[PDB]
């Protein structure tokens, strides 16, 4: 006699958003918003590299922490929070800046610059630099007097780069904690490093004095860089407080820096990563980390966003 | 919802209907039974998947580091980055706000309007032969066996065989 | 809008109707009374209220300076400063633009469904007893007193009381 | 006979703008863009600190204008356009940097450094910084040769931070509006400052040479600062040219700086911030500063934006 | 499309409407014929173009040179600045994706809308002199010439002139 | 009999997206991504200055490329990738801030700063700034020592602008290519250069030393700048390796600088502006160059995006 229309409805319902209402009741939902972790990086696919006890900007100079990264190369970087870019305590001029450079670098390929020092000592080593025993830098010479307070006899040195791509000369300026060993190393009288090329233009004077006693030490190493053309010729005029480079740096490819605390993982596909892990999700955003890096799901500030995937629930 | 259907004059919905989304029920000579319309139900269901196969996105966008975790930054070039990602946390955190609330207030729609055009079908069918009862169903002025049900049900029913019938029961 | 209503059958609005939203109008024996419907006046006004709680929102996120009023800072971090709240500016100045565009669209649409759900519903009621005069008036073929239209406003009307005699005014 | 289906409409509707047409007549709309100004700065329930004369940058060192705030506690930190961060002619390195962490440091604690001098005169002073006749910054000690042009004893001083906060180390390079005047303060000779830590690592040479008088003075003060961690230990070695610090600053708490022009008010309610007072509003949007602190409505170009609250008005 | 019409009932379009947007095909004694129909149509129209004129729109902010292309600019200012603008496109990439996404799907219910008012109105207009035939057309139980036709497109039919002789016809 | 409503409908329609569907066929759909190009400059309505050969910062120091360009007025400024700041090889300090500046400034007055010099040489000149033979920068002045290796009399300079609006100036340090011919040209003895006024205050040391063969030079020249208030004064102290300034720069008005390399055209109007060309369109979205400049249309990663102007299209 009589026939219905009508459609389906459960007794619980998930609450989701509307324009026009709040937590109004739907079928089925389904989440928006990512919190799902995956504690480690997941690597498969990639060529890792795990700098551990090495600070990316130490494959560059090479203190002992580095002397297993020297040359190396990688999809994914990965840097640690006990990484090290220094054994003799020093900063880097612009550190930040280089260290993202190297980040996307694909890893560094060396190539010797080929100085000859004369009537120098050049084997200048530190007890904070430990191989077997006192040792310094592996890609840096310390350019010492001959003797304690003779003269550093004015020198000048150059290196062309004759590759496709440009190279990265990284030379250093020792800080001596006092003008008696500062002579007693280079000679007194004043010292200067000038540095020349095509794009750079600069120069540097050392500065002897009292500092803490950093790893033993209360002098300090002012490392700084420079972008060399190809063609170009790098320049280096000096007398005194200079560590000179043995190695100039070249860029291999392309890769994809990140710093995490969590264990590598060469069996999980990975993209998005953080420093708690890896991010693998299809949702549209996530509430993880905001600093997320890759190709990574859109940073919410929202907890969850529950997107309806039925109609109205009306009960019966 | 903008249709009427869901919460409007079908008072509410089937907790029984398991079979799809929406379905008819149906009280004759023989009894009472309740059966399911793929085809809305399909309808519905490939729309909710249009939308899910859009909304999981993925960018071929990669980002990388402008911050350090283990060294800080400079002060002030470190103060402009947290400001841009923050004044950008925010447009996206409101987009997705936005984004889902729009969305949800377009599927309750959707849902609510594939019913509503269901029954206006079975009405188009009917015609003459059946009256609306205010509830979302139809009241048959002839004899309606499961025969003639499942007809209706799966849109062969003729209303010329039942018209003269029908509308002498005024 | 969207649903024939607002500007549409009802070819326009009652300036007299303050009483609510939506309201009835009639016109029998006794005269011509109006009176307005609070059911339907709340669901819309209820619906609008809905967008006003979700539109009035605060953000927790606190913002500082990076710039500097009194002393201009360094041209080139300014200048990036500069480029980077213009284009956020551009940004909110576009959502803001879309959010009311869109939400007014809504709401519109929204008002118009209503009324015409209520049209339905009150056709649902009359059944066989009434006809569309094509202006969102039921033309009634029995006598209406005020108390029949009452029945019909508060939704108690039986249709079956006045079925044999609307039909024989046929 | 008939009965009616209908919707209120008014003489008077507002225009509003839809996804498909340009000012369409509504019942009721209200605004979403927020214009209305309070032209002071709302700071009931904070504890506010106007700093007018005094500049942030001031608190640290004292001048004069400072002497007020040497040890201020904010919630909220108010700098005026007449604040000036200097007695005696100079700029601080790295200024805005400063200023930006300030903002939000709650206030600053001070605490001896403990520095002795034997040898030199440490009383200096300037007609720029007025007290009771000549003075000098309250924070600071003016290192002076023992009489007119007697050698400066090259120094050294040494602070070792031990709370748990870092400490904002701050001193100064005098530089002299000519080389006789310069000698006549800290002998003949060349002088460097150097200064060294964990973190920090640089040095400093004063540049006498003739400029125009500000405040009276040809010679300036570059003011240079630092931040201290837990534990290690700043030193300064120098023979002259030396603004030395007395003490050290610490961060109390947590606050927000703006820069305003306004008079405050402790009697209204407020969270929005800007130049010419407060913004307290529920609107999603504002059309006032687009450089508006706190938390406040999102900045946009645009004056009006009405968002219907009615239906489409079709008068009779 | 929300409405049904469109994709529907009316099992499809007519490509010789070339006239205009929606129109009129009839069938009677002297023959057949298709007419469109110029007030629903521009209807559609007006709101298509007012989609147009708001979405060409010409924003009078500048945006000036932060970058360098012929000397580069310091590495990590210049990695700030990609960084910027790279977080920047993918919101307006978004926002492009989604206003035309919506607006389509706006426009496609809109014009769906349209189509079936009309229809509604013509059932209107009609009243009991014809039924519906499931497939958008009414089936007429009077006879219906040529300028029959015409009053019913040009809204000027009466009804009551038919009615005797179409409810005869039951 | 009967009458039928219906919709028109297309054998061909074109294929647009929804939020429900994709692909959806519809009657007609229009283009709202640009990608159209204009291979020029659009320059019709304003003054329009190709800057060719000439660097943008060599308008202000006025290498032999810049003569054309001394005191040049622009509404739209234009680089070219041939352009050159420098005759004699050196960079300007905070180049890109000052290039930033100079595209807005609407053009440049210059102002004679007015210095006078006794005692020494003034008319430096090299084979790398040619004219008639030998010459320098048309601006700058290279004060030289009377002859060979005499001393250079400890001199001071001053300049106090008078305009309303501020005024750049410029100047550079001389770094010669040995000792041998620093001394050659300014004596022996250490050099300084310190510049002060009321804003700026900084100073300056040669750094004589070899470097690459530059344009046939080993020297170089570090060019300065700074901001010179209103009623404000400079002050140049020296005793060799300036390059001092006669003119003093003034900014006309306002600008707009672009880069690009391709022909300008007087006779299409412009609007927007990138290296490719101009982009002249109404549709809000354009996929050509994220770089754009000017008041364009927003950039989108996607190649097109199609807006519906029709109905779902159903064939017959
Ligand atoms: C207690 C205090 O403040 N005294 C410091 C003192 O720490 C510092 O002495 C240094 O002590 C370390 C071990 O703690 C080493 O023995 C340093 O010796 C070496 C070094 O290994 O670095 C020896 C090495 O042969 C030297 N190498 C060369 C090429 O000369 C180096 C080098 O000369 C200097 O390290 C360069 O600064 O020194 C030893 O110096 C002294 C340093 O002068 O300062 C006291 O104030
Ligand atoms: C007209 C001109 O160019 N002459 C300047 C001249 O301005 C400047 O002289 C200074 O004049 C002011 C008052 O205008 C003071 O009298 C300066 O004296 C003091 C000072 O108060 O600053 C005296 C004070 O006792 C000194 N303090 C110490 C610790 O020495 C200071 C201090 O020596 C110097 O200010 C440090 O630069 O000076 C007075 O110098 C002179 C300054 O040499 O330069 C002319 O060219
Ligand atoms: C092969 C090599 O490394 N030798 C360099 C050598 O290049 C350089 O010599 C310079 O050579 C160029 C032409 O190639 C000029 O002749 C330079 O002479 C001038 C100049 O024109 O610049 C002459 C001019 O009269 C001088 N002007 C003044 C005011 O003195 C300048 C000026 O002194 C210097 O350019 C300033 O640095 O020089 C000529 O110098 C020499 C430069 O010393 O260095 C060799 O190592
Ligand atoms: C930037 O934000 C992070 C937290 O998101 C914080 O740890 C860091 O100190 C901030 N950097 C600066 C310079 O304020
Ligand atoms: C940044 O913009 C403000 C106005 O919004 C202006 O006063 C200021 O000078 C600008 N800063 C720079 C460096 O252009
Ligand atoms: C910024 O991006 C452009 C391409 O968009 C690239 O050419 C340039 O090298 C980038 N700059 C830096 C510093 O990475």
């Amino acid at each position: 006699d009589k026939i219905c229309l009508g459609h389906h409805a459960v007794s619980n319902g998930t609450k989701v958003n509307t324009l026009t209402e709040r937590g109004v009741e739907v079928v089925n939902a389904t989440e928006t918003v990512e919190r799902t972790n995956i504690p480690r990086i997941c690597s498969k696919g990639k060529r890792t590299v795990d700098l551990g006890q090495c600070g990316l900007l130490g494959t560059i100079t090479g203190p002992p922490q580095c002397d297993q990264f020297l040359e190396f190369s990688a999809d994914l970087i990965i840097e640690r929070r006990e990484g090290s870019d220094v054994c003799y305590p020093g900063k880097f001029v612009n550190e930040e800046a280089l260290r993202q450079i190297l980040r996307e670098s694909g890893g560094i390929d060396k190539e010797a610059m080929g100085f000859t020092y004369s009537g120098i000592r050049t084997n200048g080593a530190t007890s904070s630099c430990r191989r077997s025993g006192s040792s310094f830098y592996a890609e840096m010479k310390w350019l010492l007097s001959n003797t304690d307070n003779a003269a550093f006899p004015q020198m000048t040195k150059s290196y062309k780069n004759t590759r496709k791509n440009p190279a990265l000369i990284v030379w250093g300026i020792h800080h001596s904690g006092s003008t008696a060993e500062q002579t007693k190393l280079y000679g007194s009288g004043n010292k200067l490093v000038t540095v020349g090329s095509s794009n750079y233009q600069q120069s540097f004077v050392p500065s002897p004095g009292a500092r803490t006693q950093v790893n033993g030490q209360s002098g300090r190493i002012d490392f700084h860089w420079l972008m060399l053309n190809p063609n170009d010729t790098v320049t280096f005029s000096f007398n005194g407080a200079f560590i000179a480079p043995d190695r100039a740096s070249f860029l291999r490819g392309k890769s994809m820096g990140i710093q995490s605390g969590v264990q590598v993982d060469a069996d999980c596909e990975g993209d998005c990563y953080y420093s708690g892990g890896t991010i693998i999700s299809n949702l549209p955003f996530q509430n993880i980390d905001s600093r997320a890096v890759g190709k990574c799901p859109r940073y919410v500030k929202q907890r969850s966003l529950l997107l309806a995937t039925g109609m109205k629930n009306v009960p019966e | 919802g903008l249709f009427g259907a869901i919460a409007g004059f079908i008072e509410n919905g089937w907790e029984g209907l398991i079979d799809g989304w929406y379905g008819f029920r149906h009280q004759n000579a023989q009894g009472e039974g309740t059966a399911a319309d793929y085809k809305s139900t399909q309808s519905a269901i490939d729309q909710i998947t249009g939308k899910l196969n859009r909304l999981i996105e993925k960018t071929n966008q990669q980002f990388e580091l402008i911050d350090n975790e283990f060294t800080e930054v400079e002060k002030q070039i470190g103060n402009v980055i947290n400001w841009t990602r923050d004044s950008i946390t925010e447009v996206w955190s409101y987009n997705a706000e936005l984004l889902v609330a729009m969305e949800n207030q377009h599927t309750i729609d959707l849902a609510d309007s594939e019913m509503d055009k269901l029954y206006e079908r079975v009405k188009r069918q009917l015609r003459e032969n059946a009256e609306e009862d205010g509830t979302g169903c139809f009241e048959i002025f002839h004899k309606c066996d499961d025969d003639c049900m499942a007809s209706i049900r799966n849109n062969t029913y003729d209303h010329s065989k039942y018209r003269e019938e029908a509308m002498q029961n005024r």
